[PDB]
């Protein structure tokens, strides 16, 4: 008995329905009650300014079209139904390339029940359009948005809720992180609107906030170019008469600074201005410049090409240059990191 | 007139239905035409091919009594004609063509007999045993079988000309040359049911005129390099640093060559034990001039010079004497 | 003969509903999963997943597909299962999966006279598993493929692993060139939505990491390399433009094997085991130059004002090849 | 140096339009913000339209206030409509990329001078 | 009223052909758009595209769909545009494009109760546009759109932009990595193909690119590369193992730039502003080193049979004559 | 409109789109042109090139002739779909496109008399074979090779419309060549005898050749000028141990670098190109010039070079001759490249 009514209840629901058009098209707006539970917050493209998250995204309204009276209260729907019933016209606002799952049925429930509400939920994997602000880098913090709402139907057409509370709308799951350059500090949940040319629409707006870990970037780029430049400064402790030893050691210290440049040049996207990390290796690259400039000044100020024998005619001496640029360059690197570390650690 | 003989037999046809259902296995006279082969992927470990994929089975259900004796259609008559669920094995991107139309053909003549030829772009596998690179030889299959139908149902065999070779020059094969070809009929036992698994085997080897002057030919040279400072002074200590420690950067410059075009395998291929062998020789020629540095000023030794001279091209020759016999001749 | 059948299959359809499960009124149906795996085809540490080829069979029993007279299993083509009732069963795992389509799309439907029905599909997907990579190339990672129903609860559907020990076969016959699969187990459970509870099963793998491939090109080069930094202590002193030269070429031939080993290693943002190993090994390179350094500021610097220069250089043939062992010491036993 | 140098009204019974010209650098990719300070020292959220013109409003000015802001000439303005004894306060212009924010003031990196609106009913 | 919207709707839909033009004997339609760009994604060099993201809506009238007694503009599923006539345009410069279809596919109807008939559309395209990269970086791109109608020809169709020049919306809100929108026109023109006289709208940018990325990456250490050539000029001829060691280095850094640099700059192979810069910083480290051997010639080899002097001349020769190079470097390409 | 609507309902009655025009009765003759809007680019990773082309092609169907007011009806895309259409496919297509932007992008008119004219906007990645023993002193014949699938000779038979130059015509903007000049193009018929029976197959090859300006500031004048380099040390004195090394090793290591970076810029052949026969000799003069210094320093006698005003040294005569030999022999070797490869 139970398989001839349930089969019944389904072919008088549809009897008369137009799913063309809104419930309540001349009558009042539909209240989308949306919800999300966000299962990884993928890998964040910094190259693309993009990232990728995989939701349960959740819908609810109410269509007065759909009551009925049966057994049970509440139906559950085959996809070929959910493609006869109205559903809003959910879109991202930011979303580059987003795929609706079907494996290996297309990942979509709709839910009636007896009093015309419906439930309607997909599993989503969204590729959204997070703007960075690179100034900092890598010493830096951005809130990636998830912005959604109606594409054809406006304020007084459609408006969306949240199913609850707007901060316990949007659901993270706990092993859901799956970031390896990135932090997730936490969410935050607010509402606005849009003007286009068209109307005035409604957007649900989800802001994850993004602290980038700069680990790497101390063993890969910073430490190897702070070795370098206090290389540099220790050919200063070198005896003057080492003419080819102190000119081997200048060159070199710049062709090391120069395959630094490269390779903590390539992990970057090609912004327009100088990055935090590109205000480090440009100064740093000015400490091993302007190191061989001083062997340069010392070169021209030696007079002899001999140094001092260890039993010891007149021997040079260690000069002024080299005396003072012992205390003025270890100095200013180091008041440059005080500096560095504070200005950029605090923004 | 062909009007009526097309809706005569699509008429109270099922094209879910096996033909000889429960009489006998449907024999299918399989045929290939190998346009390209092309890039072999070495770390995806794959192989693009395109094949044109010909069948032929006995349909008796579309029997035909007429004159025309050829019923010669296009692609619109694929969807309603029962054809065989054969997939390729090791695919992983298989694709069909669709332009301008969908690239298919259907023959139908009047005792039954159906042919059924569609173009084809397969991304197949094959395990490519790396050992002996770039000096080893590959033979990547291209598997197929029916997905559902067991050996009782669906049975392949390979017609007089089975997998058929164009040109064999215009294709995508940098690394690799085409040196020959093998087909094979098996038995797969999976746990749905024995299936009838033909297989071609595409036998490729390398060339090799890449290797051999981006990373062979350097690579002597800068051991060779190296020896040069055996000719030069005991008593010139910057000079002799320099052939050592520069010799030994260009040896780590010239091992990104190495593993250039492979995957992350955790053996020593040919390639990286040349270029281990090579580094060593440049690794001991320094260490040959550290120790004799301290033997000598620093406080026979004071010979070895004299004795490096023959031993570290002896010991170079003797390596190329086992190296170069033992990974073409062996 | 053919007659027969084709009453019988259209007689199976006839009045069937594909929005009704097995047993609609009453008991769940259990749907039994079965995986032959084909291949694991890339392990990605940058986008943390892996591709899995596979092929998923579903077996469970529909009392209205049922047929007498015909002692055969009734193979029907794959178009079939677009008018019979399949689980919607889905991989939560799933970054992109598809059905593969050559020369058909790869299905199998075979309706057996007892209702029994198998239900085949070659799919591959790629399927998101979180790795911690902070032991970085010295690791395990497990990664895991969940199959879970999507709309269906524990009461209306139930998943079991058919033959719980050998439901999953083709593990053994991966080769994987850059990892080693350790073992694979078999986890039936269920979980705990906001919409309601569903059933769960989970394959999951173990990958061991292989190392031949990093002793080769990332550890034995960077060993020989601080190895000729400690040829400049058995050179004279007032060799300048010796020991200099061997010392700021090895900081400068371990920044080109660092470089390298960004641009050819996946990139992975953080601190891993392979940093603590590079960065380990330039210090020591960087400390023998700072050695000549040491040893020229004393004998020229302080030496007209007038702590011994053959003594530095005996004990920094003694230290630095003892330090680096110790160092080797360290990470080979922390990591291992 | 950065100038967000604010402009607009000071004094109404009555609409009025506060208005916000920025200097020194493009903020088409910050979010303008509009905050509110009565004496009592309380930072309070008005509006901030973002970079894909999406209007944020506090729940105690919405529908009232309309944020529109123009990003040919790096600018921000509020329509004040409705006014009330209550909205005497000093109006900030705020700008930046909100990090736990577009409702707090933490976020908002760069600021506006202060336009003392006075409302006497 | 809810019932009545139902036979409204189903009575226009009745007898409707899509395959007819409006007015298929008659006057040729006229279709008015309107884009609202949301966002230019990427600017590739190598590929010569740029991938648009935009609202791209058409409006038209049709006497087959005006609709009496409802007072409201009927909004409809994006479904009903399968069941209407809609325009054939298409993009000449798309390589690949896509109607975003999460959650539904995003179209939208939106008729009106005279006939007037909106149809948007979330279009992600990738149109191609070629780049003139002899003045690379330092040039101005001119990037197009073009939009056409297919099959119709302008006795068929008629095309307008919808608000004259303030129909392209949104490109004041585009904020490119490495470019900077100069200004965007809007054309409108008749083209003969060989099948007929089609209607055209062109929407174009122009690009100018930003230079602060180049020069603190490729110009300032190709400059103290040289700079550090002429340190090999204030030494004294008899140090052969310095002044060597000096421009040896650094014509090795040399390399390694320009090398480096054709492994991270955008694979263009011709002949760019940039290349010319850093061959012709490649020749003043190379004649600094060709300095040294001319004076280790003179004093060694022409010796037993004028040194500080050619130290002396090339300290001024050099830093004036790369300062020269520079001055034509950059009043040419500026 | 009824009438319009009426002649497209009572034109589709009877028509079978499974039977190709004049089945029993005649041969089926398909007029094709192309019309290159753009002419992609050209990998040589991957063996192929783009195209996008308006591809037309006109046949007579008697089945769908009319009378009416009208003489040629445009159709959209329905219609175009449940008419014959001939199964055309590209023979070196690997993976092309139709354009579905905002609608399919394809136009059937039909005219009173039966002719039609059927044209789609397509993106053929067609297959260029390739042979790079000349890189990149070469020149390439790419082909566009299309004509019918499931019909032979016997039953259906492409021709060109106008003229076969006059038909392939490409845009006067359509370049799109960033490393290649399209020098014209050239079309032909052809017959292919497959093993299913002959077929009509359309060829038309378009020749490239690919510019060498850029190779030659990026590979060929470092490559020069680091092979002169390592013969400006002879002019250096024979004393200078550590100096004339540096000169020998190092330019040994700037080609090492260039060596790289000129190779991993192409497809990864394996075989000597032009490009790799040059620096692999380039790479043998900078070899023999360290070679040669181990022979000057065999012969020194002496570790003091000369003085401002005891003996000296003489000028080591196998370095008087390597002044005039090394830059000779490699003098010569341009010449001998720069003819053969500036010749085919
Ligand atoms: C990679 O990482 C993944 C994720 O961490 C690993 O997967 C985990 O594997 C372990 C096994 O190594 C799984 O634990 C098992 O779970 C099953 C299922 O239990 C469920 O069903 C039972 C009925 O069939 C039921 O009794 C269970 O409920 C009890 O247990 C839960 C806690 O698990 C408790 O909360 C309840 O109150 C109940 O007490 C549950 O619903 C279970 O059958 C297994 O039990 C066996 O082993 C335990 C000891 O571990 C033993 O005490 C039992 O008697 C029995 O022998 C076991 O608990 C775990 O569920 C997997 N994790 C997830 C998320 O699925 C994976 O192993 C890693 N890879 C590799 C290769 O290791
Ligand atoms: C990049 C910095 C460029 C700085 C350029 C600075 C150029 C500049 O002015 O150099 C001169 C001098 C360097 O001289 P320096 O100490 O190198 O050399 C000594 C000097 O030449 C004496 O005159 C010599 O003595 P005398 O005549 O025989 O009795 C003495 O000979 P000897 O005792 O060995 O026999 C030489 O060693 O500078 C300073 O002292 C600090 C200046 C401020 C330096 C600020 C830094
Ligand atoms: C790659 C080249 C390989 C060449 C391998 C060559 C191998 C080989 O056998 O060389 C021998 C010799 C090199 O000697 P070279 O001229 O360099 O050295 C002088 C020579 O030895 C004199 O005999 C010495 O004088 P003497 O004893 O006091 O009387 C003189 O002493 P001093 O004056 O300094 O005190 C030396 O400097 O060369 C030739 O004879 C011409 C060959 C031209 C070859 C030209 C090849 C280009
Ligand atoms: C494919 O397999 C078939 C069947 O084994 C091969 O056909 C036979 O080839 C042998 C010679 O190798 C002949 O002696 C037989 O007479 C052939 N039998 C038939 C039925 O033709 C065929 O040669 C194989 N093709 C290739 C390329 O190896
Ligand atoms: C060009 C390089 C690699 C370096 C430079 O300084 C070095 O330390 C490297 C070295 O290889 C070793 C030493 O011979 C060198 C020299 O004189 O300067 C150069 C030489 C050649």
């Amino acid at each position: 008995d139970n398989t001839t009514v349930f089969t019944r209840i389904l072919d008088r629901l549809l009897d008369g329905y137009d799913n063309r058009l809104r419930p309540g098209l001349g009558e009042r707006v539909t209240e989308v009650k949306t919800d999300i539970f966000v299962t990884s917050f993928g890998p964040v493209s910094d190259h693309d300014m993009e990232y990728t998250i995989d939701v349960f995204f959740r819908q609810s309204w109410k269509d007065e079209r759909l009551k009925f009276k049966g057994p049970m209260t509440v139906l559950r729907l085959n996809n070929l139904m959910a493609s006869k019933i109205w559903t809003p016209d959910t879109f991202f606002h930011n979303g580059k390339k987003s795929v609706a799952h079907n494996m290996t049925m297309p990942n979509k429930l709709l839910r009636i029940t007896e009093d015309g509400t419906l439930l309607y939920t997909m599993r989503l994997t969204v590729r959204a359009e997070c703007p960075m602000h690179l100034e900092d880098f890598p010493m830096d913090a951005h809130a990636c948005p998830l912005k959604f709402g109606s594409y054809a139907y406006t304020r007084a057409e459609v408006v969306y809720e949240w199913t609850r509370e707007p901060a316990r709308s949007v659901v993270v799951a706990e092993d859901g992180s799956r970031l390896n350059q990135y932090d997730l500090l936490g969410q935050t949940v607010d509402s606005g609107i849009v003007q286009s040319s068209t109307g005035e629409y409604v957007v649900m707006t989800t802001h994850f906030h993004l602290k980038r870990k700069i680990g790497y970037f101390v063993i890969q780029t910073y430490l190897p170019c702070i070795m370098t430049v206090i290389l540099s400064q220790v050919s200063f402790w070198l005896n003057r008469e080492s003419v080819p030893a102190r000119t081997v050691f200048g060159v070199t210290t710049v062709l090391t600074m120069t395959t630094l440049s490269i390779s903590a040049r390539n992990s970057l996207p090609k912004v327009a201005y100088a990055t935090a990390m590109d205000w480090f290796i440009a100064v740093c690259y000015a400490f091993v410049f302007s190191a061989l400039i001083e062997f340069a000044t010392v070169n021209y100020f030696t007079k002899r090409g001999y140094a001092w024998d260890g039993k010891s005619k007149t021997f040079n001496s260690v000069s002024k240059i080299d005396r003072l640029s012992r205390i003025a360059f270890p100095l200013l690197f180091g008041i440059f990191n005080l500096v560095y570390w504070a200005t950029y650690l605090n923004r | 007139d062909v009007t009526v003989i097309l809706n005569n037999l699509l008429e109270g046809y099922d094209n879910k239905l096996r033909p000889d259902i429960g009489v006998k296995p449907t024999l299918i006279h399989t045929d290939m035409y190998v346009n390209s082969i092309g890039p072999v992927n070495a770390i995806n470990m794959e192989y693009t091919i395109d094949i044109f994929f010909a069948q032929t089975w006995y349909d008796r259900r579309l029997k035909f009594n007429s004159t025309i004796k050829v019923l010669r259609l296009n692609s619109n008559m694929v969807g309603k004609i029962w054809i065989p669920d054969t997939f390729f094995r090791n695919s992983k991107k298989a694709d069909a063509h669709w332009i301008t139309t969908p690239n298919r053909m259907l023959r139908i003549w009047n005792d039954g007999r159906v042919l059924y030829t569609l173009r084809l772009t397969i991304d197949a596998e094959c395990q490519l045993q790396l050992h002996n690179f770039p000096m080893d030889e590959h033979s990547c299959p291209l598997e197929f079988s029916s997905y559902g139908y067991p050996r009782e149902e669906i049975v392949y065999q390979w017609k007089r000309s089975s997998v058929e070779v164009g040109d064999t020059r215009s294709w995508r094969l940098y690394q690799f040359s085409f040196v020959g070809l093998r087909n094979t009929t098996e038995v797969v036992k999976t746990t749905s049911g024995d299936y009838v698994v033909m297989s071609v085997y595409f036998d490729l080897s390398r060339r090799m005129g890449y290797f051999t002057i981006q990373t062979y030919i350097p690579c002597t040279l800068i051991v060779v390099l190296s020896w040069v400072s055996f000719w030069i002074n005991k008593d010139a200590v910057p000079a002799r640093t320099s052939l050592g420690i520069t010799t030994v950067l260009t040896m780590t410059t010239l091992s990104t060559i190495a593993r250039k075009s492979l995957p992350k395998v955790s053996y020593v291929t040919a390639m990286d034990l040349f270029v281990s062998v090579c580094f060593i020789f440049v690794f001991s020629a320094l260490v040959e001039y550290g120790t004799l540095h301290y033997f000598v000023s620093n406080r026979r030794i004071a010979k070895m010079d004299s004795y490096a001279r023959i031993f570290f091209p002896t010991a170079f020759c003797l390596f190329n004497l086992v190296y170069w016999v033992s990974y073409l001749y062996l | 003969n053919m007659s027969f059948v084709k009453e019988t299959v259209d007689k199976l359809l006839k009045g069937y509903d594909i929005r009704l499960r097995p047993d609609f009124g009453g008991p769940p149906v259990c749907v039994g999963m079965n995986i032959d795996i084909a291949s694991i085809d890339m392990v990605s540490e940058v986008n943390m997943d892996y591709t899995l080829t596979m092929y998923f069979q579903q077996y469970w029993r529909d009392k209205r597909l049922a047929y007498s007279g015909i002692p055969l299993n009734l193979t029907l083509d794959n178009r079939v299962a677009d008018q019979l009732w399949v689980p919607d069963t889905y991989f939560l795992n799933d970054k992109k999966s598809f059905v593969h389509g050559v020369t058909v799309k790869n299905r199998m439907i075979r309706l057996h006279p007892d209702g029994t029905v198998l239900y085949g599909l070659r799919i591959t997907t790629t399927a998101a598993c979180m790795m911690d990579l902070r032991r970085y190339p010295l690791d395990e990672q497990n990664c895991t493929l969940e199959i879970e129903s999507y709309g269906y609860t524990t009461d209306d559907i139930e998943f079991y692993w058919r033959g719980g020990d050998k439901a999953v076969t083709g593990v053994e016959r991966i080769e994987l060139p850059q990892f080693s699969i350790v073992e694979h187990r078999l986890v039936s459970r269920n979980v705990v939505f906001a919409t309601g509870a569903y059933p769960r099963l989970s394959l999951s793998f173990r990958l061991k990491r292989n190392i031949g491939y990093f002793i080769l090109q990332t550890y034995m080069p960077s060993i020989l390399i601080t190895i000729l930094s400690w040829v400049s202590f058995w050179i004279n002193y007032d060799a300048s433009a010796a020991r200099v030269a061997l010392g700021i070429t090895t900081v400068l031939t371990m920044t080109t094997i660092n470089t390298h080993l960004r641009e050819t290693l996946p990139k992975i943002p953080y601190v891993k085991a392979i940093d603590m190993y590079l960065m380990g090994c330039f210090v020591f390179v960087f400390l023998a130059l700072l050695e000549y350094a040491f040893v020229n500021y004393i004998f020229f610097g302080r030496g007209p004002q007038r702590t011994d220069v053959n003594a530095i250089d005996r004990w920094s043939r003694i230290v630095f090849p003892f330090t680096f062992s110790l160092f080797n010491l360290v990470y080979w036993l922390y990591y291992v | 140096q950065v100038q967000l140098q604010e402009s607009g009204g000071g004094l109404v019974q009555g609409s009025l339009r506060v208005s916000c010209a920025a200097s020194g650098r493009t903020f088409t990719t910050y979010i303008m913000a509009w905050f509110r300070q009565a004496p009592g020292k309380e930072r309070e959220f008005l509006a901030a339209m973002d970079q894909g013109r999406i209007q944020y409003y506090g729940d105690s000015v919405r529908g009232r206030f309309t944020i529109s802001r123009d990003y040919a000439k790096n600018s921000v303005d509020l329509q004040l409509d409705g006014l009330r004894p209550e909205d005497t306060a000093v109006y900030y212009c705020a700008a930046g990329a909100g990090f736990w924010g577009l409702r707090t003031a933490s976020s908002y990196h760069y600021w506006g001078q202060g336009t003392q609106v006075t409302v006497s009913s």
